[PDB]
């Protein structure tokens, strides 16, 4: 990928299972005879993750961004293998088996998904405020899933209603027709900018599309297309 | 025919702490809670005895469909062994039929649908539980 | 804390997170039920509301304002009815009617007036019997839906006691349901009413076919059973509601404490590999 | 056609309009008719009688009273036994209705909410 | 004498789960709790101070012979040692009765059975 960098393009790098290459070098410091390190791992586990995961940078001439998959050994993140994959990383997505339970292929769990540069210094003001406003929507309808489980939906009161039926319909928004699988599913691909993405969820949470119901969300763009969609 | 009880097992897991509480329960709850023990029951089985995937098929489909609601929990697996008789010794015909065409895309549409309504009608009709 | 023990905690507070989901769930739908008979009763409550309306506005005489309507003078005997769950759980709520009936009787007894109690469920029963006050007429192992005929025991009882004129005032403690997260005990005036506020009390002149005193002396025990049964629906309705919101508080709290022992379990876990690897080292050299 | 309801302290039994209803006041039997005056009375343990087209239905009533308005009629009974809709023979709804509300409510739930009390309670010390 | 103990102190142990929540248990389950804390407070034993093996039996004796059932537990201490002092004034013949014959293959004989029921009876009757 070096080669490509060094010609001003952009590269992405996508490493499968990272905590595999991670085991690689327990095990070939293990036969090496080198003494164990936390967990049995390698003494230079901060050196190795260093040697990797530093060549992957931002640099004049171009730029190197990879997207690694992780596995957590027994789900202990604080395991130094996770942790040191963590100490070198700046968004990290969770692909949720529940989400993708439902027909929706983007299935990232917004609650679970955060990332270092969603701030306003960077990102931009409307950019993090939207952000933040989907984050807690989403978390007060995670809140009251319970609720709703166990009293239903009457009980839940006013103000909070229309607040779990725009988190139901900002779900299903977050799914988007993919430029790989128009032979699969019959739908042609939609790329949407970021900017397109802030103002339409913007506009959704402000109030409009409120009269839609759940659907004419599902596997759509921008706001305009499911407005469209809705008017035809 | 295994997706329906794929997923049905997985909403009887979803509620396994609600069994003891049965009776204190909704109706879908409930239905989904003896489904659940049906199914459970119906994956019991005993050693050195492998069905024949036209008999898994037939047996699983038979449990899909509402029609061992009838059936107590305890009285699945006797059902099961005994359907297998039935069908090995009564109606060798619907057997070797969904063997034929287990290979085709839309399984439940070719007449073999029938041939296996009607043979647990006929079962179900002859013996009680 | 050796890895091993604290799986132990884990799957026990697990077993408890499981259990009192399921207490939770079931609480609503008994909650459910018990809303409905609430709202069931409602029509034969409201219907003597108004009739006590009318009936009241006629009979304003102070001689004929006698039985169980009758406002004593010289108050000095007072009884009062306690409602509590049979069984606990249900979180502060038995205790706030204790306190709310326990801080009643010191005004009652402040001012001179002595005082006995009545009580519904084993829990008001039980702490009445500790602290002293031991209960004239009690009435447990009512169910989740009781008939009005199971009250009759103890209703019966109060309202002799004030035509006999042992009592000369009664009250009620129940736990009223403001809310399915809220429910505050309540305190009601059992003593007969002259017409409640305004409910046709106007052009009415019920031709009261056994007498007008008649009526009036055959109505007012039913009404006041009315009451007292209205509050013990009510106050089931709430031991439900409290109930689920304990449960639900329990299992959250049950929740973040297998997370916080799945937390120092994998710790204990991550030492254990930590001592193994150093010993093997060591011993390998 | 007057708007009869026969409430009781449990449930309400009807709602419907009648022609005539037979009231056994305890001077004495009454009947009413749509226009009846006003009226409020106390009944004794007997039978009433309600005139539907025709069709008598003989709802036993125990005791309760009777709020007769010219428009509506309402009557307050504490108790009701004989009826021909159910009665003793072909009666449904009273059927098995205890268990109706038992086995969700009374019967086996009191068991079911001691279960869960019995489980916790062994568990609350085995995690001390 | 110690095989009454065991299994009491045993029971007791299984029923403190119901103990620490339940209130609502019958008075047998109570009166067992009780009996279970009687003896619990008759092994809180001082320092520097040994019981030698015939005020034990007594004590023991005493105890699983529902004489102590009385005695309220938070002077159950002060019971064993007021017996105690009891024996070794009053009566030191029991307390070389029961020591002469601990060996024997059935120690409650009628023999050490008198004179020691008779003790505790008056230790009861004079103290409390």
């Amino acid at each position: 990928a070096e080669y490509f960098r060094d010609e001003g393009r952009d590269i992405l790098l996508f490493i499968d299972n990272i905590f595999r290459f991670v085991q690689a070098g327990s095990e070939v410091s293990s036969l090496l005879g080198r003494m164990p390190s936390q967990v049995g791992y390698q003494p230079t586990l901060g050196t190795e993750m260093g040697e990797l995961q530093e060549r992957i940078t931002s640099t004049k001439r171009g730029s190197i961004t990879s997207m690694q998959a992780v596995y957590v050994p027994a789900d202990d993140y604080t395991d130094p293998a996770p942790a040191t994959v963590f100490s070198h990383l700046d968004a990290t997505i969770s692909l949720e088996r529940s989400i993708a339970e439902r027909a929706i292929f983007p299935a990232v769990d917004p609650l679970a998904s955060t990332s270092r540069i969603l701030d306003p210094n960077i990102v931009g003001e409307e950019h993090y405020r939207v952000a933040q406003e989907v984050k807690r929507v989403l978390q007060r309808y995670k809140d009251l899933k319970d609720i709703i489980a166990i009293l239903g939906m009457e009980e839940l009161s006013d103000e909070d209603k229309l607040t779990v039926q725009r988190a139901r319909k900002i779900e299903l928004f977050f799914s988007q027709p993919f430029t790989v699988a128009q032979q699969f599913t019959g739908r042609p691909g939609k790329y949407v900018p970021v900017k397109k993405t802030v103002e339409s969820f913007a506009r959704l949470l402000n109030g409009e599309g409120d009269h839609i119901p759940e659907s004419f969300f599902y596997m759509q763009g921008d706001f305009d297309d499911v407005l469209a969609a809705y008017e035809a | 025919v295994a997706g329906k009880l794929k997923g049905e097992l997985a909403q009887f897991r979803d509620l396994a702490a609600f069994a003891q509480f049965a009776s204190d329960l909704d109706a879908t709850t409930k239905a989904q809670i003896e489904r659940g023990q049906r199914l459970q029951e119906l994956l019991k089985q005993p050693q050195y005895q492998p069905l024949p995937v036209e008999d898994q098929v037939a047996v699983l489909y038979a449990a899909t469909n509402n029609y061992l609601d009838d059936v107590p929990v305890p009285l699945i697996t006797k059902w099961r062994d005994d359907f297998l008789a039935f069908l090995r010794t009564a109606h060798p015909e619907v057997r070797k039929l969904i063997y034929d065409n287990r290979l085709d895309r839309k399984f439940p549409t070719p007449e073999v649908k029938e041939a296996l309504e009607a043979a647990i009608k006929e079962f179900k009709a002859t013996s009680n539980y | 804390p050796s890895s091993r023990e604290i799986k132990r905690r884990i799957r026990s507070v697990k077993n408890v997170a499981q259990i009192t989901r399921a207490m939770e769930m079931v609480s609503a739908s008994k909650m459910r039920r018990a809303q409905r008979n609430v709202l069931a009763t409602r029509p034969y409550a409201d219907r003597m509301r108004e009739v006590m309306a009318n009936l009241t506005a006629r009979v304003v005489g102070a001689a004929r304002r006698g039985t169980l309507l009758e406002k004593r003078e010289t108050v000095k005997s007072v009884a009062l009815l306690v409602v509590t769950p049979d069984r606990g759980l249900c979180g502060s709520l038995v205790a706030n009617v204790l306190r709310r009936a326990g801080r009643f009787i010191t005004e009652q007894r402040a001012m001179g007036r002595t005082v006995d109690v009545y009580t519904f469920g084993r829990k008001g029963r039980d702490f009445f019997l500790r602290t002293g006050f031991a209960p004239a007429g009690e009435a447990t192992r009512l169910g989740d839906a009781p008939k009005l005929e199971a009250i009759l025991g103890v209703a019966i009882s109060a309202i002799n006691g004030f035509q006999s004129g042992k009592y000369d005032e009664l009250y009620i403690i129940y736990s009223e349901f403001i809310n399915t997260l809220v429910q505050r005990p309540a305190i009601k005036q059992l003593l007969p009413v002259e017409s409640p506020d305004i409910s046709t009390t106007t052009n009415v002149d019920y031709t009261y076919e056994p007498g007008e005193e008649e009526v009036l002396n055959s109505i007012l025990p039913r009404y006041v059973e009315t009451q007292i049964y209205q509050a013990v629906l009510e106050s089931i309705a709430s031991e439900h509601s409290a109930r689920m919101v304990a449960m639900r508080n329990a299992t959250n709290n049950a929740k973040d404490l297998v997370r916080d022992l799945t937390l120092s379990f994998n710790k204990a876990r991550q030492a254990a590999i930590t001592k193994e690897v150093s010993e093997i080292a060591s011993g390998a050299a | 056609p007057i708007h009869l309801e026969i409430v009781t302290a449990e449930r309400v039994i009807l709602s419907d309009d009648v022609d005539m209803i037979s009231a056994p006041t305890k001077d004495g039997r009454v009947g009413i008719l749509p226009r009846h005056a006003p009226l409020m009375t106390i009944l004794e343990p007997g039978e009433l009688d309600i005139i539907k087209n025709g069709e008598r239905t003989p709802f036993a009533v125990s005791g309760g009273f009777m709020e007769v308005l010219p428009h509506r009629v309402t009557i307050l009974a504490d108790t009701v036994e004989r009826a021909d809709e159910i009665d003793e023979a072909r009666a449904e709804q009273a059927r098995a209705e205890a268990e109706a509300r038992r086995r969700e409510a009374q019967s086996e739930r009191d068991m079911a909410l001691a279960e869960a009390k019995l489980r916790k309670e062994m568990v609350r010390l085995r995690v001390a």
